[PDB]
C-alpha cells in the first residue's frame, strides 16, 4: 500500500534549520517524480519544490533558490529537505506527493484538494 | 445476390456514410478551441465571445465567426482540482488559450506551474498553447504605486534587463513595459525547455477589453494550420 | 545525340 | 484524534490477509501446460469514424456493437456484414462512455456534460431522438452502464457512484467513499455485485441493494484505468498506470496474480477477460495489446495494428472475436 | 475532518469481520472454472473457418 | 592509351553513380514499405518518386555497356525499349517532383480545398496521369530510336531523323529543353515562392518571433531542390544545343553532363526523403 510518513517538524525559532525527512513504502520510489509543497494558515497550496527521479532535474520557487535544499536517496528511499535561514513567515504544514504516472515529466494535481498519493505533512513553525 | 432485407441494410449503411462524409466537411471547416485557467484568471470575461442552461454543466461551448471562419471555444466549468484524466481528451484541439492574470505574483508562480505541466504533458505535447497576459492595466497600477514589490517574490527581476526587441506602445511607462518583457521571458523559459519543432506558444498583452483578440486567435489558428501542414509534408 | 556523344 | 484506531484496523486487516496466504497463485497451478503463442489475425475492419474513438461495448447478441467517438455520433456497428445500423447525432461531442441495453432497446452515452443521456433504438418515429437524460452529477461522467431493463449505473466525477431508475429518471441509490476519480467499472453477471477502481490505487466492491461497500483492495500503486469481472463471478482485474495488471478474488480477500514486464512502462488503457478467462487481454500506450495467462504470468500473444493509442477493447459474449479501438477512429475485430 | 475521519473507521470496523478463507481454495476453484469451460473458448481453441463466423 | 583510360575513368564513374542511386532507392523503397507508411499523399509521390530512379539505375547499366562494347549487339527492338524505358523513368521522375510541389503547394498555401482532393486515393489517379502523360511525350521518341549503320561496320542505337536533319532535330532537342526544363522548374519555383510569400505575411500579420530559426531551413530546403535540378540539368541541354544548333567538336566533355544528371537523381532520394521530419521516426525505430 503507498504511505508516505514526514518527520522532522517542531517549535523551531526564526532563523534556524529543519532537517525533515520523509520515507515513502509500497511502491517504486525511485521511478516517480517527487514534489514538495506549502500550505499556510488561512491560504491555499503553493508548490515549493519539484526532484526527478534520477535527481538531475532540480526545481524551486522564487523564495526557495539559494535558500533550501533537497536530497534523495534511492538506496535507502527516503526524502531529506534541509532548510536554513527559516523567516517567521515560514509557519507552514509541508507536504510531499508524489507522480501520478511513472516514466513522466508532467505532474498533473500538484495542488490539488483532495489528493490519496501526499503523506499528512508536518508543521514548521 | 443481396436479398431485399440484405439491400436495404446496404442502402441504410450508403446513407449513413454519405451523412457522414456531408457531416466532415463542416466538422472540418470549423475550428475548436479550449479555453482554460484559474478562477480569478479572468476566465469569465474572455469567454464573452457573443459579439463574433445546467446548473451542474461542467462544460460550455460558445460557437463564433471570425473572418467567415467558424470557431467553437470549450471552456469547463465545475470541475474538481484532479485535471489529470479528461484532460487527454483535449488531444485533437486546434489551440490551447490558458488565461493568465498578472495582478498575484504570490498566485503566479504555480500557474507557472500549470503551463510547464500543459508543456510538458506526454499526449499534450502536440498542441500549442496561446499565452494571454490578461488584465495588464492591474499590474501597472501596481507598479505605479509601490506598494508590492516584484523582487519579493522573483529574485531573477533585480538583474533583469530591457531586451533590444521591446516595442512598447508610445505613451507607457518603461518600467510597466520592463515588467511584461521579464513575465515574457519567464514564460518562454518554461515554454522552450521541451518540444522545439511539435509546438509553440503565442505570447500576448490583453486586458480583458479589447475589440480585436478575435483576429489574433485567427492569426495564430492559421499559423498553427499552416505548420500543421508544413509538418505533414515533411518539408519542415 | 539523347544519353550518347552525338 | 482517531487515527491511531485507523492505523490499528489497517495493520489488524494486513496481519489478517497475510496469515490467510497459504500459497500463490502461480504456485498451486503450476504443471500445467503453457498456452503457447496465441496468434490472432484481423477479421474486420471497421473505419468511417471522424474523430478518435474513445470507448466501445459489445451487446447481448455477438452482431452488434456501439461505439462512442469525440465527434458526437454513435455508430451500431455489425460485425458480420460490416455494415452500419444506427447513426445517433448526439447533442455534445466530447463524450466518455457508451454502453448497450441487454434487450437491445437503449443505448446510454455520457461524458464532460455529467449527463449520460439514454436514446432509444425502436422509436416509431423513424429517427432516433433523446429518450431520457439524467443530470444531477457534479463531474464528468467515466462509465455509464445498463444494470437491468429498468436501472442504469454511472460513475460520477466527484468519487461517487449512482445507479439511477429509467422510470423516474432520479438518484435511486447511491455509493460514497471513494477518494480518487472513478475511472472504470464491471458488473458482476448475476447483476448482484459490482467492482470500481478510482483514482487512488485501490479497488472497491459495492452491492446493488445493500449500498454499501465490504471488500477494498489497494494492490497497485499507481491510478486505475480499466476494470473488468471474471466470468466465474468471484474475481476480477484491475490495471494502473504503473503496468502491472493484478488479480483480486472476492472469496480469497486478497491479490492472485500480477502481470508486469520490465519493457512494458506504460499504463493500461483497457481490459477484458476471455469466455473461459484464461486469456486476458490488456492494450497499452504503445499501440499494442498484450494477451497473458491467468495461471502462468507468462507473454503468450501480441496484438500490434495500431498507429495510436489504443482506447477501448471489447470481448464479445461468446469469445469468438475481440474488437479494439483506437484514438486513429479505426475500429478493428481480432479472432 | 472529524465526521469523515469517524465514517472511515466505521466502514473499516465493518469491513474488517468478512468470513476470509485461503487462497489454495480459491486458485482450485479458478483452475476447475478454467479447465471446465477450456473446450468452450474460441480463442484457447481457434476454430476452423468451416464454423468461424468471421471470415 | 589515353583514350582507354579515360574510358576507363568514366565507365568506373557511371557504375559508382549507379551503385550508389541503386543502393538509396532500395533505402527508400524499403522504409517506405516495410515500416507500412503508405498512408498519406506525401508518402506516395515519393514512392513512385523512388520507384522512377530505380527504373533510371537499372537501365543506367545499358549505357555502361554501350560506352564499354560501343558495339550494342543487343539487337534493335531492345536498344528502342532501353531508350524509351530510360526516357520515361526519368519524366516520370521530373513529373512526381512536379506533382509533390504542387501538391505541397496546394497544402500550405489553399488549405481548405486541399483536404477535399488530397487523399490517399487521388494520389494513385495523379500517378497513372503522370505516367500516361509520360509515355505519351515519350512515344515521339520511339519510333526515332533504332540503330542505324555507322562507318566502321557497327550499329549504333540513336535516334533516326528523317529527310529535314536541321529542321527537325532542332525542333525535338528545342522542345524537349523548353518542356523538361520550363515547365517542372517554373512549376516548382513559383509554387514554392508563393508558399514563402504566404508564411513571411502570415508571421507578418501574427507577430510574436519573426527570426524563426527553422523556416530558415525551410527556406534552405526550398533553395536546394531548385539550385541542384539547375545546376546538373541546365548545362546538360546547353551542351546539347551546342552540339545540334552549333556542332562544335571537342574532347569527351559531354559524358559529364550526363553524370551529373543521373547523380542528380541519385540525390533527388535524400533532398526528398531524407531530410523529412517525416523519416527520422522510421529510422530511429
Amino acid at each position: 500500500q503507498v504511505q508516505l510518513q514526514e518527520s522532522g517538524g517542531g517549535l523551531v525559532q526564526p532563523g534556524g534549520s529543519l532537517r525533515l525527512s520523509c520515507a515513502a513504502s509500497g511502491f517504486t520510489f525511485s521511478n516517480y517524480k517527487m514534489n514538495w509543497v506549502r500550505q499556510a494558515p488561512g491560504k491555499g497550496l503553493e508548490w515549493v519544490s519539484d526532484i526527478s527521479q534520477s535527481g538531475a532535474s532540480i526545481s524551486y520557487t522564487g523564495s526557495v533558490k539559494g535558500r533550501f535544499t533537497i536530497s534523495r536517496d534511492n538506496a535507502k528511499n527516503t526524502l531529506y529537505l534541509q532548510m536554513n535561514s527559516l523567516k517567521p513567515e515560514d509557519t507552514a504544514v509541508y507536504y510531499c506527493a508524489r507522480c501520478p504516472a511513472p516514466f513522466t515529466r508532467d505532474c498533473f494535481d500538484v495542488t490539488s484538494t483532495t489528493y490519496a498519493y501526499r503523506g499528512q505533512g508536518t508543521q514548521v513553525t | 445476390t443481396l436479398s431485399a432485407e440484405d439491400k436495404a441494410a446496404v442502402e441504410r449503411s450508403k446513407m449513413i456514410e454519405k451523412q457522414l462524409q456531408k457531416d466532415k466537411q463542416v466538422y472540418r471547416a470549423t475550428h475548436r478551441l479550449l479555453l482554460l485557467g484559474a478562477d480569478n484568471s479572468g476566465k469569465s470575461t474572455i469567454v464573452k465571445q457573443m459579439r463574433i442552461r445546467v446548473k451542474t454543466s461542467g462544460i460550455f461551448e460558445t460557437k463564433f465567426q471570425v473572418d467567415k471562419v467558424n470557431f467553437h471555444m470549450f471552456d469547463v466549468g465545475a470541475q474538481r482540482d484532479e485535471r489529470r484524466k479528461w484532460i487527454q481528451c483535449f488531444n485533437d484541439v486546434t489551440a490551447i488559450i490558458f488565461v493568465v492574470d498578472s495582478s498575484d505574483y504570490n498566485r503566479l508562480q504555480e500557474a507557472l506551474n500549470d503551463f510547464k505541466s500543459i508543456w510538458n504533458n506526454r499526449w499534450l505535447r502536440t498542441i500549442s498553447v496561446i499565452l494571454f497576459l490578461n488584465k495588464q492595466d492591474l499590474l501597472a497600477e501596481k507598479v505605479l504605486a509601490g506598494k508590492s514589490k516584484i523582487e519579493d517574490y522573483f529574485p531573477e527581476f533585480a538583474r533583469y534587463t530591457t531586451p533590444e526587441d521591446a516595442t512598447p506602445e508610445p505613451g507607457e511607462d518603461p518600467r510597466v513595459t520592463r515588467a511584461k518583457y521579464f513575465i515574457r521571458d519567464e514564460f518562454l523559459r518554461i515554454s522552450t525547455a521541451s518540444g522545439d519543432g511539435r509546438h509553440y506558444c503565442y505570447p500576448h498583452f490583453t486586458c480583458s477589453v479589447d475589440t480585436e483578440n478575435a483576429r489574433r486567435i485567427f492569426n495564430d489558428v492559421t499559423d498553427i494550420i499552416i505548420k500543421m501542414n508544413l509538418r505533414d509534408c515533411g518539408l519542415f | 545525340x539523347x544519353k550518347y556523344f552525338p | 484524534q482517531l487515527r491511531q484506531e485507523a492505523e490499528q484496523l489497517k495493520n489488524q486487516i494486513r496481519d489478517a490477509r497475510k496469515a490467510c496466504a497459504d500459497a500463490t497463485l502461480s504456485q498451486i497451478t503450476n504443471n500445467i501446460d503453457p498456452v503457447g503463442r496465441i496468434q490472432m489475425r484481423t477479421r474486420r475492419t471497421l473505419r468511417g469514424h471522424l474523430a478518435k474513438i474513445y470507448a466501445m461495448h459489445w451487446g447481448t447478441d455477438s452482431r452488434l456493437l456501439v461505439s462512442a467517438s469525440q465527434d458526437g455520433k454513435l455508430i451500431i456497428w455489425d460485425s458480420y456484414t460490416t455494415n452500419k445500423v444506427h447513426a445517433i447525432p448526439l447533442r455534445s461531442s466530447w463524450v466518455m462512455t457508451c454502453a448497450y441495453a441487454p434487450s437491445g432497446n437503449y443505448v446510454a452515452c455520457g461524458g464532460l456534460d455529467n449527463i449520460c443521456s439514454i436514446y432509444n433504438l425502436k422509436t416509431r418515429e423513424g429517427n432516433v431522438r433523446v429518450s431520457r437524460e439524467l443530470a444531477g452529477h457534479t463531474g464528468y461522467l467515466s462509465c455509464c452502464r445498463f444494470l437491468d431493463d429498468n436501472q442504469i449505473v454511472t460513475s460520477s466525477g466527484d468519487t461517487t457512484c449512482a445507479l439511477w431508475d429509467i422510470e423516474t429518471g432520479q438518484q435511486t441509490t447511491t455509493f460514497t467513499g471513494h477518494t480518487g476519480d472513478v475511472m472504470s467499472l464491471s458488473l458482476a453477471p448475476d447483476t448482484r455485485l459490482f467492482v470500481s477502481g478510482a483514482c487512488d490505487a485501490s479497488a472497491k466492491l459495492w452491492d446493488v441493494r445493500e449500498g454499501m461497500c465490504r471488500q477494498t483492495f489497494t494492490g497497485h500503486e499507481s491510478d486505475i484505468n480499466a476494470i473488468c469481472f471474471f466470468p466465474n463471478g468471484n474475481a476480477f482485474a484491475t490495471g494502473s498506470d504503473d503496468a502491472t495488471c493484478r488479480l483480486f478474488d472476492l472469496r480469497a480477500d486478497q491479490e492472485l496474480m500480477t502481470y508486469s514486464h520490465d519493457n512494458i512502462i506504460c499504463g493500461i488503457t483497457s481490459v477484458s477477460f476471455s469466455k473461459s478467462g484464461r486469456l486476458l487481454l490488456a492494450g497499452y500506450d504503445d499501440f499494442n495489446c498484450n494477451v497473458w495467462d491467468a495461471l502462468k504470468a507468462d507473454r503468450a500473444g501480441v496484438l500490434a495494428g495500431h498507429d495510436n493509442r489504443v482506447s477501448c477493447l471489447g470481448v464479445t459474449d461468446d469469445g469468438m472475436a475481440v474488437a479494439t479501438g483506437s484514438w486513429d477512429s479505426f475500429l478493428k475485430i481480432w479472432n | 475532518s472529524i465526521a469523515q475521519a469517524r465514517k472511515l473507521v466505521e466502514q473499516l470496523k465493518m469491513e474488517a469481520n468478512i468470513d476470509r478463507i485461503k487462497v489454495s481454495k480459491a486458485a482450485a476453484d479458478l483452475m476447475a472454472y478454467c479447465e471446465a469451460h477450456a473446450k468452450e473458448d474460441p480463442l484457447l481453441t481457434p476454430v476452423p473457418a468451416s464454423e468461424n463466423p468471421f471470415r | 592509351s589515353e583514350g582507354q583510360g579515360s574510358a576507363i575513368l568514366i565507365s568506373f564513374i557511371y557504375s559508382v553513380v549507379c551503385l550508389v542511386g541503386l543502393c538509396g532507392n532500395s533505402m527508400v523503397i524499403y522504409v517506405i514499405l516495410r515500416y507500412a507508411k503508405m498512408k498519406t499523399a506525401t508518402n506516395i509521390y515519393i514512392l513512385n518518386l523512388a520507384i522512377a530512379d530505380e527504373l533510371l539505375m537499372l537501365s543506367v547499366p545499358f549505357l555502361v555497356t554501350s560506352t564499354l562494347l560501343r558495339h550494342w549487339p543487343f539487337g534493335a527492338l531492345l536498344c528502342r525499349l532501353v531508350l524509351s524505358v530510360d526516357a520515361v523513368n526519368m519524366f516520370t521522375s521530373i513529373y512526381c517532383l512536379t506533382v509533390l510541389s504542387v501538391d505541397r503547394y496546394v497544402a500550405v498555401v489553399h488549405p481548405i480545398k486541399a483536404a477535399r482532393y488530397r487523399r490517399p486515393t487521388v494520389a494513385k489517379v495523379v500517378n497513372l496521369g503522370v505516367w500516361v502523360l509520360s509515355l505519351l511525350v515519350i512515344l515521339p521518341i520511339v519510333v526515332f530510336s533504332r540503330t542505324a549503320a555507322n562507318s566502321d561496320g557497327t550499329v549504333a542505337c540513336n535516334m533516326l531523323m528523317p529527310e529535314p536533319a536541321q529542321r527537325w532535330l532542332v525542333g525535338f532537342v528545342l522542345y524537349t529543353f523548353l518542356m523538361g526544363f520550363l515547365l517542372p522548374v517554373g512549376a516548382i519555383c513559383l509554387c514554392y515562392v508563393l508558399i514563402i510569400a504566404k508564411m513571411r505575411m502570415v508571421a507578418l500579420k501574427a507577430g510574436w518571433q519573426q527570426r524563426k530559426r527553422s523556416e530558415r531551413k525551410i527556406t534552405l530546403m526550398v533553395m536546394m531542390y531548385v539550385m541542384v535540378f539547375v545546376i546538373c540539368w541546365m548545362p546538360f541541354y546547353v551542351v546539347q544545343l551546342v552540339n545540334v544548333f552549333a556542332e562544335q567538336d571537342d574532347a569527351t566533355v559531354s559524358q559529364l553532363s550526363v553524370i551529373l544528371g543521373y547523380a542528380n537523381s541519385c540525390a533527388n532520394p535524400i533532398l526528398y526523403g531524407f531530410l523529412s521530419d517525416n523519416f527520422k521516426r522510421s529510422f530511429q525505430r
